[PDB]
DNA sequence: CGTGCCAATTTCT
DNA sequence: GAAATTGGCACG
């Protein structure tokens, strides 16, 4: 019944809210999923505020 | 303890492949951790950063975005989506069906001695699955003092633990189950009987719901333990409770192959058979004269037979009158309940004739009179069917004398209208469609041919003179009475089998002019095949 | 990989003390005193610390020696 | 003339067409395939040799040095394979390749080398086959299952038009090589030819073309015919050719010559096509708007401005026609592109295709090969030189070689392994002229275009496989420069190789346990063809057309012997006849027909060359020359059946059974029954154990011996002599002297096998079959096998069947058996099971196995010897001690009541436990073999040493059998030699037996030293000890040996495919009797012929009780001592019955003394032979029942048992031929009530082993929420399955007889719930 | 700018 | 392999 955690060092997207087809961290920023999937891997910029 | 570590011989506690993907995460963010400490340069930054978020996605859901990290043996590693989600995941494979106890199972073989309220358990089966209650019982009348008594006197298994056990056993539904459950007759409730073996007594009539036969079959039996479950396979899932289909409102507890052909067997007439023509007194003095051999089963007799008729209010009214009838339907007649006409056995019984008798039964008497006329119709059937001495040989597969003579014409018609196209009068398609149809009347021709001549027989009459009535051939009674069989089987038995299709589909214009009687050639065996594995690759694929 | 549920000792002494006609009490009682047997069978504290593991002021000893003369003669004896 | 074993008792034939071609040698397709791999060849090709070739040399990188190949070779195995299996290892060979480097000199590539150092090299060990055709890998035969794959090559295949929408056909190639990357072609609905590689994503066909380096103007000089207008001064003149006109409708008006041959509007017919013809019309002037939309071949460039007019390849239009006119330009080049025959399809691919280059198309390629990295022109040129023009990554293989040159219509039959232009070129033309009418498609499912792959070449990819990693760690340590110091032996390491071999033969997906509950079911797994597996095709997907019986299986692939299930079709198997010719395709015999007389010559004939010819049936007459009786005979002409004249065959079947498989040619009476009930009966014949005393069929085809004496269960001479010693385990042969090798003592000594384990937990046993002083020949059996009576094939028992209905104990399907049936002990068999004791090596000191366990009493170790282990003999049963193993526990701190503990009963009690092996529950038997297992190191106890005399004292039985023969010999000849050089007579008798002489007694002496050699090189083996495994001191195995009666429940079946469970053993005074009273052993139901339509079974019954009737005469004859003047009269009749028979058999060559062994042999019944589709007509079936006074009918009177009353109609009986399949209702049964649950989610387990529960599944409760029961529905859920807390109270409760249950929550949703909780999400209950 | 056809991807036996 | 949904491109 006891569960833990770990620190990450940095954050990490879920997969799940990011490859289901109906993406919804692409739906909601507007973004197609080939730009957050080169954002997310390291091999492009974006731009914020 | 949800992702425990695997031990085996020898000291090795292998790493499962969830404790692999945390170990993979853990190490990447330690060494992220650490760089980030060190200031590191950029690159080598964003390089741990995208391993680490490979990882975490390798962890969520393995494979999901490509290139899945394996194991030893090359294989992907399962993930938490992989363990959640699929048909080997939770909720299809430990929520929706589960291994459950007090269950067991084993070959299932036929007793014809039942009743169809019970079913036949093996005394060493049963004495597992009812294990608490014999340590209950043992210990309430005083036998064992504590609970390692009553255990050490079932597991030596003494001569008091299988009269406890006949005492545990007396009222208690067990469920019988057969896999595949297409609808909700798969699963009945039977009152169980010690047998001795180790295997399932099933009552044939019920194999026609559960789809088995006693070829391999095996059933398994579950135990109901609390005291609301024991009367739900008492008044919902009972044996006795569903014979009507649930699908269309039909009876689902029809006689099936051999006892109709009992039933139909006993219940004929034939020309001259010994001692017709005598006045019986009733159904006791017809039997007690086959019994002893001074009338056949056959015989046209008259009897005189009194029959109820129930009124407005449901009163039974008798009326007694001598009827025209034979010796063996006075017998059964003895079984047939009060309220139904003798009109229901006085004619040759064949499986329609059967079933709507307990349909009858059903809907003038009630549940119990059908219950009872369905097992002593069962015993009634399998009784003269072992009686009648039925069998099959070689020469009741009559070849009409014909035959021959049509498959020659059959052979001229082709030829000459092989010469016609030779000739350029048709064309290849007319010709093709009309050598088939040439071949299709053949055929029908043959099987006329046959059928009149397997469906009828001459016998001498009453008095010197001959007369003609219907064949008492093994496979017509067999074909005729609905017991087993069709007419195209019988037509391929003594008949050409007739034209064959290739696996696209095209009629072969040849056809197999041979029955099994007689031989199949090298050739005409071949075809056959096509279309056989054409029909056992459909069901297995369908 | 999933495993198997073995069954040691106490969860065999378990299985005799929940099928034993006890009391609310008698039965707290002898999960203290089958708590506290080794792998040997041997009773590794003395019944004072089962008295005050009860946690209770009203049980005396001679409750906790009844219990565990109860106990001793399980499978196996002694 | 017949063999010794088949004189004892000959088998009666009722075949009666002669035979020309006598069946093979069975299992020929493994040892011809494996011995491939093994020989050494002078050429390259096929095995080790091509492996070695196709690496080899190994060069470094422009280091000047080179590793080369002379040659290979196999070493002695340490073990035979009988040694092999009884030690548990495998029975390999070590190969050892004479390897050789060579150094040449710097700046002097042709230079001498300076320095050549050769060396062979071990390379591992590969298994070796047995002459059975089985592997022996870790103790246990495999087999290695041959594969049906596609053939390499190019295949065209259109779709079937379903893909598009409106229907259309879309027409595809592809190329598909052995090692390598596809290739493939394929139309798109806008008609353009489109490339895909790899089964990537699609491009133009013409980016490969450009790739190849060509130009637009050559490609459609390739792809198209060339038509030149030529303006003569005005308005575009052409050049005509007649036949261009076909299919056209003219829309200007056409005229030459001063006449319009077509006007406006007409479109050309024939006759105009002849009188254009006629004329040689070649000028034709057209308006200008014939030429708006025609497309111009190559680039013209005025000749004035020197620029580009118009680029090409794109249609011209009135203002280009103009400006291209206007700047002095004759002739214009314009393709043919009529819209019906020559359509123009790449030059309209070409407007689609972007690039117009040779250097982008690279770019292109290596783009769509590579994503998402920079495109070098380096690079992207040597990947497309390496996919499909480099030796070591493409080869197209002999076969891929001739199916390509084939498929072209090519001549060369043999040509190099990797593409070229030409070959592209080609396909792409004949996919062309496919689209355009002339050409048709083909149909993997054709035996021509399916390919058997068998155990040798697989071997060999794997270990090629190995070789090139090998190579390329050669490669890579070569580059550092220490040459004057390594030899071959240091950079080659034998771990890969052996390991890629191992792997392939222990853990691969054709290489399987060898199924052996018969040897029917040995060799019809050996000769099995799997169409699944690496490489081939998936059960998911196979679909339903590889699934079929295509016409071109007669005779390579048997139609009725396939599982019926999941893989249908997918597991065929070989038929009898059958071969595989030196590509890999199933060949069968064909009998030539020359001028209408079959000439008697067989031409092995594939299917490719099957359909060209006229091939007639097995069952056509010929008169005793060969000629067809009927004028119009039915043949196989292009894979459909159908009658044709005298003089127009070609060929002939060689045989009425070369259709069949071995397991189907086995079932009499084949032709009577039901395609369906025929593959159910073959299937079913090759699972039945072995019972106690073998039975011969008494009705069967005549291919008893053939299976029998192939598959190697039997013990068959290897020379000829006479038999001077028999024993139950044991048989010596005295060898004859004109069969001997020069300086030999002549015996054979055959060690029989007695009551060994098979893979199915059977019991293998060899009984001898001969007599003491009797003459054997070469190739007769001398001890039967499993399953064997005489060396023939016995797989069950003849029992006395009758057909009728009796009280429903046989209804649906159930069998009715006698208790006499019980009492002989008829189909009681013998099942062999082992254990395994293991002690290995902790920390806290090692594992011993010791008779005195601690804890146990007196009593529990009274089966054990002094050194712990069970005697052999004993009857073990339920918790009995089998090996008396202790684990130590030590490290223990002492305290005073441990100290107290220790004194009173001993330090021994103490600081161990008891780890020993003991019988499972529910498990009985009697122990008879122990095999103890030791590490080399550890020292043996007493039983590890008396199995090791007990060894000892057989090798020196073998080793005194010859050299008492060779001693006798010497000593004759110094007798002899001794008198002729002075006369003794009695002296020498009482004379010591030690006393040109010396010279023969210095033999003596030499012959004892060797045989004392001998003895001692056998001992060193039998005393070796073993290699375990890291960590395990010794192994100890039991078997323990149980005798399974027949009980109901257990399932028996036929030859034909009925198959059935037993329900009752009913009382001999009840069964049904005759007249004689004699009762009926088995009653089978009536009501099961009619429908599943297997006839044959009524037909062996009555030809088995006519056999029968035979037997009980010759019983009766012999009983009252006859003459043997009327017992080989009536033999002799009984032999000579039938219609026109092919055997012969005549007793007047017989001796009195072998007429009475005959006789003897024949007074259990007369055997008889019918084979399939030439058997015994049901006319001689009814003179066999005349010959013994049967009836004719087949049908006798019975009477009821119980009653005494006769039964109304006759009833038939016969002996059937019954068999015990292995479903036993032992292994069936289970039961359970609580047990042992899993870990995470806490449910019973599953299976028998485990004493596990029955699955509640979803069927189910779906059955029981439609009845409404939601009680028994919830107890299944939580009480009976998960709820932990409820369990315990529910039992509880049942115990003090109060049945009521606390439901709780089961414990496999928390897990769901922590698992879904550990993605992220947060799930909880409320409320 | 606004629709519809075509190639990619996913999920399911 | 089939079917449904989503993103990309030709077209009006
Ligand atoms: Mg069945």
């Amino acid at each position: 019944e006891r569960m833990g955690h770990i620190e990450l060092a940095s954050p990490t997207a879920h997969i799940w809210f990011l490859k289901s087809l109906p993406s919804r961290i692409g739906l909601l920023l507007d973004m197609p999923l080939r730009d957050i999937e080169r954002v997310l891997y390291f091999e492009s910029y974006v731009v914020i505020e | 303890d949800l992702r425990p570590l695997v031990p085996l011989d020898g000291g090795r506690f292998a790493t499962s492949d969830l404790n692999d993907l945390y170990r993979r995460v853990i190490n990447r963010n330690n060494r992220l951790k650490r760089l980030l400490d060190l200031a590191a340069p950029d690159i080598i930054v964003r390089n741990e950063k995208r391993m680490l978020q490979e990882a975490v996605d390798a962890l969520l859901d393995n494979g999901r975005r490509g290139r899945a990290i394996t194991g030893s043996n090359k294989r992907p590693l399962k993930s938490l989506a992989d363990m959640i989600k699929g048909k080997q995941g939770r909720f299809r494979q430990n929520l929706l069906g589960k291994r459950v106890d007090y269950s067991g199972r084993s070959v299932i073989t036929v007793g014809p001695y039942l009743r169809l309220h019970q079913c036949g358990l093996p005394k060493k089966m049963a004495l597992e699955l009812f294990k608490p209650f014999i340590y209950g019982k043992l210990e309430l009348r005083g036998l064992a003092t504590t609970i390692k008594a009553a255990k050490k006197m079932v597991e030596r298994e003494e001569a008091v633990v299988w009269d406890i056990l006949d005492e545990v056993i007396r009222e208690h539904p067990v469920l019988l189950n057969r896999a595949p459950t297409l609808h909700r007759l798969g699963i009945q409730a039977f009152e169980p009987v010690l047998i001795e073996g180790k295997a399932i007594q099933l009552h044939p009539l019920v194999c026609a719901a559960y789809n088995a036969d006693f070829d391999g079959d095996q059933m398994a039996v579950h135990v109901p333990l609390t005291l609301e479950a024991q009367l739900e396979a008492r008044a919902l899932m009972m044996s006795t409770n569903n014979i009507l289909s649930p699908a269309n409102g039909e009876p689902i507890i029809v006689p099936s192959q051999d006892v109709v052909l009992g039933l139909y067997y006993m219940t004929r007439d034939c020309v001259n058979a010994k001692g017709e023509g005598m006045v019986l007194t009733g159904p006791k003095e017809a039997e007690r004269l086959y019994r002893s051999g001074l009338a056949s089963l056959h015989a046209r007799v008259k009897v005189r037979i009194t029959e109820y008729e129930k009124d407005a209010n449901g009163e039974l009214v008798a009326k007694t009158s001598l009827k025209d009838t034979t010796v063996g339907r006075a017998i059964l007649w003895m079984i047939v309940p009060k309220g139904l006409p003798y009109s229901i056995v006085n004619q040759a019984l064949g499986k329609k004739a059967i079933s709507k008798m307990l349909n009858t039964c059903y809907r003038i008497l009630g549940l119990k009179p059908t219950v009872i006329f369905a097992d002593q119709i069962m015993y009634t059937g399998f009784a003269y069917a072992a009686r009648s001495g039925a069998s099959v040989g070689i020469d009741d597969m009559v070849i009409p004398e014909k035959k021959h003579e049509i498959i020659s014409e059959a052979e001229a018609e082709v030829a000459e209208i092989q010469e016609q196209f030779q000739s350029g009068l048709v064309t290849a398609g007319e010709r093709y469609n009309k050598v088939i149809d040439i071949w299709a009347a053949a055929n029908d021709r043959v099987s006329k041919a046959m059928m009149d001549n397997l469906q009828t027989e001459t016998v001498i009459n009453r008095d010197g003179q001959e007369e003609k009535q219907v064949s008492f051939n093994s496979i017509y009674m067999m074909a005729d009475s609905g017991a087993r069989g069709s007419a195209a089987q019988i037509r391929q038995l003594a008949g050409m089998r007739g034209l064959m299709a290739k696996p696209d589909g095209s009629i072969i214009e040849t056809p197999i002019t041979a029955n099994f009687r007689e031989g199949l050639n090298v050739l005409q065996y071949f075809i056959s095949t096509h279309g056989a594995r054409k029909g056992l690759a459909d069901t297995a694929l369908k | 990989y999933q495993g198997e549920t073995t069954q040691t000792l106490q969860d065999y002494l378990m299985w005799q003390v929940e099928l034993t006609p006890f009391s609310d009490t008698d039965r707290a009682i002898a999960t203290s005193i089958v708590d506290a047997v080794d792998e040997t069978g041997y009773l590794t504290v003395p019944l004072e610390d089962i008295l005050e593991s009860i946690g209770d002021e009203e049980i005396d000893i001679d409750e906790v020696e009844a219990v565990l003369k109860r106990i001793q003669r399980f499978d196996p004896v002694g | 003339v017949y063999s010794y074993t088949e004189k004892k008792r000959i088998r009666k034939d009722f075949g009666k067409r002669p035979q020309v071609l006598d069946v093979p040698y069975l299992l020929s397709i493994q040892l011809d395939s494996f011995q491939k791999f093994i020989e050494q060849d002078p050429e390259g090709q096929y095995g080790l040799e091509a492996a070695f070739r196709s690496v080899f040399p190994i060069q470094s990188y422009s280091g000047n040095s080179e590793l080369q190949y002379v040659s290979y070779r196999l070493g002695e195995p340490v073990f035979d394979v009988q040694e092999c299996q009884i030690r548990g290892v495998t029975y390999s060979a070590p190969l050892r390749v004479k390897l050789r480097l060579v150094i040449y000199e710097r700046e002097a590539p042709e230079g001498t080398v300076k320095d050549i150092k050769e060396q062979e090299v071990y390379m591992g060990e590969i298994p070796l086959m047995t002459d059975n055709g089985t592997f022996v890998i870790n103790g246990t035969e495999r087999v290695i299952v041959s594969q049906l794959h596609r053939s390499p090559g190019v295949f065209f295949d259109s779709d079937k038009g379903k893909t598009h929408s409106s229907g259309k056909v879309l027409y595809n190639a592809r190329i598909i090589p052995y090692r390598g990357s596809w290739l493939d072609f394929e139309f798109d609905p806008k008609d353009n030819l489109f490339v895909r590689i790899d089964r990537r994503r699609k491009l133009p066909a013409t980016i490969i073309l450009r790739a190849l380096n060509y130009t637009t103007e050559q490609i459609l000089d390739l792809f198209f015919e060339k038509v030149i207008f030529e303006i003569r001064d005005n308005k575009l003149q052409m050049e005509l050719v007649p036949e261009r006109l076909r299919g056209e409708t003219a829309s200007f008006d056409i005229e030459a010559n001063g006449k319009v041959y077509v006007e406006k509007g007409r479109r050309i017919t024939a006759r105009h096509i002849r009188q254009l013809e006629k004329d040689d019309v070649k000028l034709i002037e057209v308006p200008v708007e014939y030429i708006a939309g025609k497309v111009v071949a190559k680039d013209y460039i005025d000749e004035s401005t020197g620029e580009l007019i118009c680029a090409a390849n794109m249609e011209l239009s009135l203002d280009l026609l103009a400006k291209l006119s206007q700047s002095g330009h004759k002739r214009i080049e314009t393709l043919f592109t009529n819209d019906l025959d020559h359509g123009p399809y790449i030059s309209e691919t070409l407007r689609v295709d972007p690039t117009n280059d040779r250097l982008s198309a690279l770019v292109e390629i290596y783009r769509m090969m590579r994503p998402g990295e920079p495109p070098t022109r380096e690079a992207a040129e040597s990947l497309f030189e390496n996919l499909f023009f480099s030796e070591d990554r493409y080869d197209l293989s002999a076969v891929g070689r001739m199916k390509f040159n084939r498929s072209l219509l090519r001549e060369e039959i043999e040509g190099s392994g990797i593409l070229s232009k030409d070959d592209i070129i080609d396909v792409m033309k004949k996919l062309i002229d496919i689209r355009n009418g002339k050409g048709e498609v083909d149909d993997i499912d054709h035996l021509g275009n399916r390919r058997i792959r068998s155990v040798g070449e697989m071997a060999e990819n794997q270990f090629r496989v190995g070789l090139v990693r090998v190579e390329r760690a050669v490669k890579e340590r070569l580059s550092l420069g220490d040459l004057d110091t390594l030899m071959p032996q240091d950079m080659i390491n034998a771990k890969p190789i052996s390991a890629a071999v191992k792997e392939f033969f222990g853990s691969s997906q054709l290489s399987q346990f060898m199924d052996q509950n018969n040897p029917l079911s040995e060799i019809t797994h050996k000769r099995r063809i799997s169409a699944l597996g690496p490489g081939g095709l998936t059960r998911e997907r196979a679909g339903f057309e590889v699934r079929d019986v295509h016409p071109t299986h007669y005779g390579r692939v048997c139609p009725i012997e396939t599982p019926e299930g999941p893989n249908i079709g997918l597991i065929n198997s070989l038929s009898v006849y059958a071969q595989t010719n030196e590509y890999g395709f199933l060949e069968t015999p064909y009998r030539k027909v020359t001028d209408g007389v079959v000439t008697d010559e067989i031409h092995y004939l594939s299917a490719i060359e099957e359909g060209n010819y006229v091939i007639a049936q097995a069952n056509s007459n010929l008169d005793e020359e060969g000629h067809f009786v009927e004028d119009l005979v039915t043949c196989r002409s292009k894979g459909e059946s159908s009658l044709f004249s005298r003089d127009q065959v070609d060929y002939m079947d060689v045989s009425t059974q070369q259709v069949v498989s071995v397991g189907a040619s086995l079932i009499p009476f084949l032709e009577h029954d039901d395609a369906n009930r025929a593959l159910m009966g073959a299937n079913m014949q090759r699972q039945a154990v072995p019972t106690l005393r073998a039975d011969k069929p008494l009705v069967g085809t005549g291919m008893e011996r053939a299976v029998a004496v192939d598959s190697g269960v039997t013990a068959v001479a290897k020379r000829g002599g006479v038999v001077q010693y028999v024993d139950a385990s044991r048989i010596v042969i005295k060898v004859n002297e004109d069969e001997m090798y020069p300086g030999e003592a002549g015996i054979d000594i055959y060690n029989l096998t007695k009551y060994t384990r098979s893979n199915q937990n059977t019991c293998i046993n060899q009984m001898p079959c001969v007599s003491l002083g009797e003459p054997v020949e070469r190739g007769d059996v001398l001890a039967d096998g499993p399953s064997t009576d005489l060396g023939e094939l016995a797989l069950g028992q003849n029992m006395r069947v009758a057909f009728m209905p009796w009280n429903g104990y046989n209804f649906e399907d159930s069998i009715l058996v006698s208790e006499r049936v019980v009492q002989e002990d008829r189909f009681t068999t013998i099942h062999i099971q082992e254990l395994a004791c293991v002690s290995r090596d902790t920390k806290l000191g090692p594992e011993e196995i010791t008779a005195d366990i601690p804890n146990v009493g007196e009593a529990a170790l009274s089966k054990l010897d002094e050194s712990g282990i069970v005697y052999i003999g004993a009857e073990v049963t339920g918790g009995d001690i089998l090996v008396g193993k202790v684990t130590p526990k030590g490290e223990t701190q002492l305290t005073p009541e441990e100290k107290l503990l220790r004194a009173i009963f001993g330090e021994k009690a103490s600081d161990v436990k008891d780890s020993s092996l003991r019988v499972p529950n529910g498990v009985s038997g009697t122990v008879i073999d122990v095999q103890v297992f030791t590490r080399d190191g550890v020292e043996k106890d007493k039983r590890a040493l008396e199995i090791e005399e007990m060894q000892l004292k057989q090798a020196k039985k073998d080793l005194s059998e010859e050299l008492q023969i060779l001693e006798a010999g010497l000593f004759s000849r110094i007798r002899a030699v001794l008198v002729a050089g002075g006369v003794e007579a009695e002296k020498l008798d009482k004379l010591p037996r030690d006393r040109q002489l010396e010279q023969l007694a210095e033999q003596y002496d030499e012959l004892k030293h060797e045989f004392e050699k001998k003895l001692e090189a056998k001992r060193r083996k039998i005393t070796q000890g073993d290699d375990l495994a890291p960590g395990v001191l010794k192994i100890v195995k039991v078997y323990l040996a149980v005798k399974r009666r027949i009980q109901p429940g257990d399932k028996m079946a036929g030859r034909h495919g009925n198959k059935g469970v037993i329900s009752k053993i009913n009382p001999i005074e009840d069964m049904p009797y005759d007249e004689n009273g004699t009762p009926v052993d088995i009653v089978l139901n009536p009501l099961g012929v009619p429908s599943r339509m297997n006839i044959g079974q009524i037909l062996e019954t009555h030809l088995g009780m006519a056999a029968k009737g035979i037997g009980d005469k010759i019983n009766a004859m012999l009983k009252q001592q006859q003459e043997v003047a009327k017992l080989r009269e009536f033999i002799q009749r009984a032999y000579d019955l039938g219609a026109d028979v092919r055997q012969k058999v005549d007793l007047s060559t017989f001796s009195d003394e072998e007429v009475m062994r005959l006789a003897e042999n024949l007074r259990k019944g007369m055997p008889i032979a019918t084979p399939v589709f030439d058997g015994a007509k049901e006319a001689e079936i009814k003179e066999l029942l005349k010959l013994g006074d049967l009836p004719t009918s087949g049908q006798i009177r019975l009477y009821d048992g119980r009653t005494g009353e006769q039964f109304e109609r006759p009833v038939t009986v016969g002996y059937m031929y019954m068999l015990k399949l292995n479903h036993l209702v032992d292994d069936k049964m289970h039961a359970r009530s609580t047990g042992s649950y899993s870990l995470v989610t806490q449910q019973p387990l599953g299976g028998k082993a485990q004493f596990g529960g029955q699955r509640f599944g979803e069927m189910e409760v779906w059955a029981l929420e439609a009845y409404g029961a939601a009680y028994t529905l919830q107890e299944m859920l939580t009480v009976k399955s998960d709820d932990v807390n409820g369990r315990t109270k529910m039992y509880k409760n049942i115990v003090d007889g109060n049945h009521q249950m606390e439901p709780g929550m089961p414990e496999s949703f928390n897990v769901l719930l922590k698992e879904i909780r550990s993605l992220g999400i947060n799930i909880e209950l409320e409320d």
